[PDB]
């Protein structure tokens, strides 16, 4: 059975204080006796300020009821800091709760402010936890986003070396291999060749680029990701869209496409999209006006609205 | 009204085409393209006279939702500590979702409401996720508590309005300690960056008077490069080393789209020089449109690309068209109508998909096989009514309102962290005043523009885009706190 922290000799000289909800709460929460005993001498713990062990050991007892406190993780970083606690532990010890399940927000955050805090030479390492963290979730939104800061962050203090980028690279190639429809492995793409301040940008680099992105589209043509990185890539390098426009015209019916694969209906509406952009910047707005009616009515009769209205722009 | 909203079950239903590439995300789409076609197959089609015999009624269950709704209300199970830090959202998913539903709360109700927000409150500023004397204040539970105030609160000496306008500069001072240089906000003391943060801010900020320029100092900046080349918008952005350049830290997403959006149009009222930097407003209504199911899906939306339809999406991207809207409208205005989602299917998705399934414990839920839950019975509701009733941001209601407006009333200016973070003078702070109440209630639904699929027993009330209350709660809320009742 359980053992109140009242009976506890280690914690005799601290009063608990009742959580203050004032009269008649709603949205009251069933408490287990647990959560409440350790939330009760919290609330003391964090009035009275204590700095201590026994406050440390307190918060992971409450983090791994409600992993998603983050009072009670605020606090726990402070006791790291105050206690000048191992951080490489606290780090194993978040690698730990993974295993058990414990995945919540606040622990990627913690983790960030760790890593923040450790400032490492080489973040390897954590660069390699990451990746192995994402293999059987490869879509978390909150893993990508931390691998981009860690990135970013560690970038600037120019400790990711050019060596260490081609890694990332291959490792990105990897994912898309394995999946080509993870639009968070796209995302993360365009950061390493894009986005990111050290990215090469020299009409090799732009030619190789364009290679890659229609390829990938010759290899899954109804693909959205790959579309959608076309389309963003052209944009944002001021690429016009007619000399490419042979690669795409089969999908409307450098890498051309291939007889199609099996399972490939036509046309493709953002092979459509592509079209109209075209005329359009051709000035051939009649053209265009005509293909925005045919997505309209015809070919993605879901986005009928939409359709209509840049039909509507060009007359 | 509906030439260019075809109903799903008036569309032909076909699975996303493999292009002889098998995947794991192929491999869960045609499953869940499976489960709601199924569902669909089902049910009756809403739009039907011959209501079918043999088949589910996709009526909206009003009754079952305001049960589902009411035993939350008063005590909750032990597996619901998991939200122990998220009680003022529970209120406000649950309050906010019985205003969408035409259900009052009794006085003795909206009280008890009232006082337990009011124990969420710190003196130094902002509510947490619970009572001040167990939790810190963070920006979210600050919006999800302002905002149900503003639903179940009133003017009197009980109502809690008082005790919000005494808060003010406590809260405007909390605001201040979690900014950044950069433009971000931490959600609270060592948390987490991101446009969550920057929207509830913004939100409570507009709505209760105290917003200024430091306050709002490179928010723009931070929410602007949000972007990404998708046209959506992530979670935060990262400065390099104010920065030299400043970058996405991750994909679109129909949340972070929405915070964005919304965040940005707040912003746009604000009078400062060459202030709001512009975001792509093509491109994120492209975004938008893009992320609408096909009719195999039941319409709904997907919160990204290539992942699944969720009922939730239906306010975090169906809510955000009508801001990708008016900004495109404003863009097109200064170089120089068909609804721009599938207002019909989105509908049919809530009503056929998103519903729990009839004579169990009502609510609504993520898709069909998930539990419903306050969080998606919220969302859900909030998105049907963007659906049902057409939104804009009329010029003429902002230009009348300025028109009303009397700067002569107001609570006490906020005092700056900063000697000189406030407005130049009172001329400045007048006009700001005006120009963000007068757009903060610009908001109006379209006459004719009404679309009720299933018929008029489905109308649920209509919310407010950027805010996500019913404009009956948004008017008197803001007209008090700007002294304009
Ligand atoms: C990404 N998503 C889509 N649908 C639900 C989710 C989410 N993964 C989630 C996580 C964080 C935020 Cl800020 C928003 C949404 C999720 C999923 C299920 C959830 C909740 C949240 C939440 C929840 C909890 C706290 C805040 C918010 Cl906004 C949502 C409550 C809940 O009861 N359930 C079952
Ligand atoms: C308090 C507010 C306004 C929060 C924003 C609401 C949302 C939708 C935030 C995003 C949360 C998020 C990205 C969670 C990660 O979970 N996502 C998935 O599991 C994949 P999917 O994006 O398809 O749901
Ligand atoms: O939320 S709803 O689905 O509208 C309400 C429930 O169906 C209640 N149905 C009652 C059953 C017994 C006869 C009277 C009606
Ligand atoms: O004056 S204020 O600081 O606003 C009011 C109280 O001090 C709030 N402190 C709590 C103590 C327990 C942990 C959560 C915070
Ligand atoms: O107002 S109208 O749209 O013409 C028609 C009504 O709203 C129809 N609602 C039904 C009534 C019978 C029970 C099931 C709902
Ligand atoms: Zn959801």
């Amino acid at each position: 059975t359980y053992i109140p922290m009242s009976q506890r000799r280690s914690w005799a000289d601290v009063k608990p204080i009742m959580q203050d909800d004032g009269p008649n709460p709603v949205v009251p929460i069933m408490y287990s006796e647990e959560y409440k005993d350790a939330m009760d001498y919290f609330r003391a713990i964090a009035a009275k300020e204590e700095k201590s062990e026994r406050a440390l050991e307190l918060t992971e007892i409450i983090v791994r009821m409600n992993p998603a406190h983050y009072t009670v993780w605020q606090y726990r970083f402070s006791l790291l800091t105050s206690l000048n606690k191992s951080l490489e532990d606290e780090l194993r010890l978040m690698n730990e709760f993974a295993v058990q399940n414990l995945k919540s927000y606040q622990v990627w955050h913690h983790r960030l402010l760790l890593l923040d805090r450790i400032s490492p030479q080489d973040p390897v390492s954590e660069i390699e936890y990451i990746h192995g963290s994402l293999l059987p979730d490869p879509k978390n939104y909150h893993t990508w986003a931390y691998l981009h800061w860690l990135y970013s962050h560690f970038s600037t203090l120019g400790r990711i070396s050019e060596a260490q980028w081609g890694s990332e690279l291959d490792w990105c190639n990897e994912m898309l291999r394995v999946d080509g429809r993870n639009n968070s492995a796209w995302g993360w793409r365009w950061y390493l060749r894009v986005s990111r301040p050290g990215a090469e940008t020299s009409s090799r680099s732009l030619q190789d680029e364009l290679i890659y992105i229609l390829k990938s589209i010759h290899l899954i043509p109804h693909n959205v990701s790959a579309w959608n990185y076309l389309r963003g890539f052209l944009k944002h390098f001021s690429l016009p869209l007619v000399p490419i426009l042979p690669a795409i015209l089969p999908y409307t019916a450098f890498p051309m496409p291939s007889p199609l694969p099996e399972d490939t209906p036509l046309p493709v509406p953002l092979a459509l999209e592509y079209l109209a952009d075209s005329f359009i910047e051709q000035n051939r707005v009649d053209d265009a006006a005509k293909v925005f009616e045919k997505l309209s009515s015809e070919y993605d009769q879901m986005r009928a609205g939409y359709w209509e209205f840049r039909r509507r722009e060009c007359a | 009204a509906t030439e260019f909203t075809p109903s799903v079950y008036s569309l032909v239903s076909k699975p996303l085409p493999s292009n002889s590439r098998p995947s794991a995300t192929l491999d869960e789409q045609a499953e869940t393209e499976d489960l709601i076609s199924q569902l669909f197959d089902l049910t009756a089609d809403p739009n039907a006279l011959v209501s079918e015999h043999g088949k589910r009624y996709s009526g909206l269950r009003k009754q079952e939702h305001t049960q589902f709704l009411a035993s939350s209300f008063f005590q909750l199970p032990g597996k619901f500590v998991s939200l122990d830090a998220s009680r003022p959202w529970l209120v406000f998913w649950t309050v906010h979702s019985l205003d969408l539903l035409g259900v009052a709360l009794d006085q003795g109700t909206k009280d008890r409401v009232v006082s337990t927000l009011l124990h969420f409150l710190s003196p130094k500023g902002g509510f947490g996720g619970g009572p001040a004397n167990s939790q810190i204040p963070h920006l979210l539970p600050t919006y999800a508590s302002v905002c149900s105030l503003a639903i179940a609160g009133n003017d009197s000496s009980t109502g809690g309005w008082k005790d919000l306008a005494a808060a003010r500069q406590s809260i405007y001072e909390f605001f201040m300690r979690c900014k950044r240089p950069d433009g971000g906000f931490v959600v609270c003391e060592g948390g987490e960056v991101d446009v969550r943060g920057t929207y509830c801010l913004l939100v409570v900020a507009t709505l209760l008077d105290i917003i200024t320029p430091e306050l709002l100092h490179n928010v723009d900046k931070f929410v602007s490069a949000c972007q990404t080349y998708e046209g959506g918008f992530a979670c935060a952005s990262f400065p390099f080393p104010e920065p030299s350049c400043r970058v996405s830290m991750a994909e679109a997403h129909g949340g972070y789209t929405s915070c964005s959006l919304n965040s940005h149009f707040l912003l746009t009222s604000v009078p400062l020089p060459s202030f709001p930097l512009s975001i792509d407003a093509n491109a994120a209504l492209r975004w938008t449109v893009l992320q609408q199911g096909e009719p195999i899906e039941g319409g709904g939306f997907r919160g990204r690309t290539n992942k699944l339809v969720d009922g939730c999406y239906s306010w975090w991207v169906g809510g955000g068209a009508p801001v990708a809207e008016e900004l495109v409208r404003r863009e097109k205005s200064r170089k120089v109508i068909p609804p721009i989602f599938n207002r019909v299917a989105l509908q049919e998705f809530t009503l056929v998909a998103a519903q729990q399934d009839p004579g169990s414990t009502g609510g609504l839920r993520d898709k069909p096989g998930k539990r419903p839950d306050q969080y998606h019975t919220c969302n859900n509701l909030s998105g049907l009514s963007i659906a049902q009733h057409k939104m804009s941001h009329s010029p003429s209601t902002v230009s009348s309102n300025r028109l009303k407006f009397d700067a002569s009333k107001g609570l006490p200016a906020v005092k700056p962290v900063a000697p000189g973070g406030g407005w130049k003078n009172e001329d400045e702070r007048q006009n700001a005043r005006r120009e963000i109440w007068a757009n903060a209630l610009g908001w109006i639904e379209e006459e004719g523009g009404e679309i009720i699929v299933g018929g008029k027993d489905n109308r649920i009330n209509t919310t407010t885009p950027v805010f996500n209350i019913l404009g009956l709660r948004l008017k008197p809320f803001i007209n008090y706190f700007y002294c304009q009742e």
